[PDB]
């Protein structure tokens, strides 16, 4: 489908905010992870990052 | 980890050794780790400097 997509384009758009990637000492990116989650138990897992794909 | 190896091209070769070394992550206080995370208390630690000279 493409709406679903048009709904979800319709008025987001990506962030910035921080993310302790210590490589380089809580550095502030659009690529904030938030809640990943896995409960599936094939080993799957999905994350809900800050920037749109 | 159990090995260390360090790694750098230059077009025909990859330039790798590599040293069998033991190497640990040691954590601070009381409580066991597997990185440190983004919020909690501070405490006194000790580590290499970042300073070029």
């Amino acid at each position: 489908d493409l709406d679903t997509h048009f709904t979800q384009y319709k008025l987001a758009r990506p962030y910035i905010a921080d993310c302790p990637n210590c490589g380089h000492s809580r550095c502030d990116s659009p690529i904030a992870i938030e809640e990943v989650r896995g409960d599936a138990h094939a080993g799957v897992i999905r994350i809900q990052t800050s920037a749109m794909f | 980890g159990d090995t260390v190896t360090v790694g750098f091209h230059d077009g025909p070769n990859r330039h790798t050794c590599t040293v069998a070394h033991k190497v640990e992550f040691r954590p601070v206080g009381r409580e066991k780790y597997r990185h440190p995370p983004e919020h909690g208390v501070e405490l006194p630690c000790n580590r290499y400097t970042h300073k070029r000279a």
